[PDB]
């Protein structure tokens, strides 16, 4: 996005329960429609 | 506008006397965290804008810049300030005295952030300008 | 009175199948914060008051019963709820479907109680009954 | 016994802000499948035996009563639902939001191979706000 | 479970014999407006939906039905509830005791509604039957 | 069936914060007092017949069970009620917000003329919250 | 539906919420508008 | 020090031409309740800390003095604002663009030492200096 | 001090008596 | 209290405000 | 005197947040232009003379110093304008929020009938605050 | 130049918090004393040139302004200062946190035995909020 990391990408990074918590996953729209 | 300068000076003196190193330095931290819930960032996208904002904040005081990198093979947030406001002599090491006022600033900065969760440690590392204040950040 | 027992067992099935555990619990996280939204507890004093509080409330819908302990060396809210209702064989473990609602629903009920803008959250502790859940409730995120 | 009026209600609320209507509504005509696939009716051949069969599941759950009248014209069922459960303002009309969940369970409960029937469709159309008329056509 | 009944119809015997019935108007209006605080409708878009949430509400806890009615040349709201629960003879009519509960309940049931802003006042329109109670909301003037 | 649940902890709320906790304990003994003139035992001459008769009145109107004893010390009359209804978090201590309306009821029951313990005077004094003992004494 | 909408109802009633709730464009389509 | 003075006369102007009255007034609350959530006061307890903490936040800023009172016979707070900034002649009186800032700052500042969830209103009272802003807080919707 | 609280405040926003009527009986 | 911490204490627990800086002062 | 500093931050955020970036842009670029139409430079018949006329107006408002450069493969004008003033994290770059309103103000500045500028229309392109924009006929 | 009054408030707030009032109060008179150390003023003999000296330090600092006047009834001083330094609510009255502070220094300065007030003792007393009043007695 800008040549920085996000912080989510920063929370990720360091650990703890945020890198699963800030894991990528669909919104209920998407992940009914893809279904 | 009042000077606080030669009162922080003789603060610093009578705490350090008075008490011992770690007191004055949790006690600093607690200040530092109440600093940043009177003024606080809003909530960034990436470790530029963060850093942005925090300089802004900074810049509202007066209290130096800081410079913001993530470390993804130590798995950390190094934090760089400087121009650290100087009150006396004393600190460790000298003319840092408000050295721990950021471990607990930039720890209620960044914990403030969407994504975060847990407990942190904000440490400050122990060629370097006196008043550069270099602190990692971890999970706990 | 119509029955929503069968109902919910086809719905927890479905929604399962076609959508992951995360964005499900998600959902329900948001429907529990929502019926918080709906029912609320009086501004109470102390634990035990906000405890007969909580429990009159689940007991209008009959949702269970709670206890509240508030742990200083974990400075944290150690909520137990006994008798979560049962929508067949789904969540981990089976027959603990809504406990995402819970969390959200003691989210919302605690927070009700604090300051105007606080940052905690309610996470389940994943030989405890089946249908009995503890949930700790402490920030968001904190520095030292 | 548990009460989920209020889940429900809420439930229905997320949804609707989440998701929107149409695939609300196929969601709800799987849920309604998939309930069919819990409960069955017996195998009837006249169309009075499989409203009898019919009002007596819905007793048995506890959602409504049914009518079905075969029409002499174009071969179609008329299916008029009464005393549908009723969970908040969510729905089209409001309060009929679990009709598709109806849909479907009419779907898999008429079109049955052992039957009369085997092979139709449901299509949703002074009618009371909990009344939901279906129509079954090949 | 516990019954209230025999309790309630003492109580308001005597709450009337002991204060007035000014006195325990504005009591049991307060009651209405902390019961509405207790349990609240979401946030409603037109009038059926919200009767259709209030209606809700009221059977949540057994109290009765209600409508609701727009009066433009009026410029109020009428609030028609039914099957008002009953608690002894107490009340102007007879056996209506619990009757500024509502007033207090739908005044805050209604004014929490996104779009009201102000002072608002409910009142009760004093053929129907005996537990039917009608209200007028206006703004306060 | 209306319920007076809610109804009830919002009144016994509004009531504390209004009146206080002696003129709200007063209020309720008198409206105990009240309730004793509604529902009355018959005139029983034993510590036990009144006992079944008590408990058969607090089942008629679903509000616990109650046992009384006859302490020889001073002739006095010991009461415990358990599973008093719950208002609320109102009370001392909570939930314990009935109390001197059990007070009131047990005063109008007890001390009838007709039977054996009619110069009595009603006294609240490891249990369960809900149970409540008073003492009886002439 | 036919019935009115919360927001026509507190118009309706007066006070000034009929004035707060004068339907007005937003920021954006007051922008693109003029 | 970068001077903003011109380019906020400017920009009032150009907002003022483009879009209505109302329009600019919702945003500017907005930026008002942005600016609030940037810089909060502690946790006060009564309404002269209150006013110090707020006056202090102000001078951080410089954008005037504030004065509280309530007013129990009225139900409300009133606010008196004083020396709020001047850009241009923008604004209702002219001069006052920026007071629909004040009632979002307020709001929130003021709304941050009450309960959970709150519903309260900061309206301007539409003698008094030019820059001096009258408004008063009071709950949303009340009923009788 | 000398200044009604915080909380003073928004109880009197957001809020014969019957404690006067009680005791007069 | 009623032999149970109250609200105001909770929250302030879970904040974390349940040698020290008294007691290094007091020592002095 | 007041600062201004956290209202510009929060207005835009609350700005790109609500419209977006080109309602932004524009909007933003008819501040330049209506600020231009309030302090104007003398009419100069040479870059030099401009870019003097232009840097004293910059310093009257404290919003930076700027290079004019006279490009010969086109005629074209190459405006560096640094030290732009930084209101946050908005913009793109960040920090770069106000650069638009520089398009409103050079365009307004040099393009002037009774200087020897007239015409060429202004086209946005280093430090985070330097912001490089063109002048082509 | 750096802004240490969002700093002073939040560390009077912790302080307050943890201490209390009269450690605080010792603290803050013990930081005044050892200011006193720092800078200090020429001996003065006279009540109206150590007023000026005293003047020019607290200009020197910023730390407002002061009067002193020699009370004939009883040989003691009455010192009043305005525009002490205001950092929050913290104090007694709120926005007077800094007044211990004044003590101390004005027991250090005023105290000089090479001038003619060297036994002389702090007591802290329609006033403004930022003026303090304190009264030194041999």
């Amino acid at each position: 996005p800008d040549g920085s990391p996000t912080m989510a990408e920063v929370f990720m990074t360091l650990g703890g329960r945020a890198t699963e918590l800030l894991s990528p996953r669909p919104s209920l729209r998407e992940a009914l429609l893809r279904r | 506008k009042p000077d606080f300068t030669l009162f922080l000076q003789t603060l610093s003196w009578e705490i350090d006397d008075q008490v011992g190193i770690e007191v004055r330095n949790e006690l600093l931290r607690e200040v530092g965290r109440g600093m940043g819930t009177r003024i606080m960032p809003p909530p960034c996208q990436t470790v530029d804008k963060l850093q942005i904002e925090l300089n802004a904040l900074l810049a509202l005081i007066g209290w130096g810049t800081v410079t913001l990198e993530l470390l993804s093979e130590d798995q950390s947030l190094r934090i760089v300030h400087e121009n650290l406001p100087q009150v006396g002599s004393a600190g460790e090491p000298s003319g840092t005295w408000l050295a721990p006022v950021l471990e607990g600033l930039y720890g209620r900065w960044v914990t403030s952030q969407a994504g975060a969760f847990g407990d942190y440690v904000v440490t400050r590392d122990v060629a370097v300008p006196r008043q550069t204040i270099i602190m990692y950040m971890r999970v706990r």
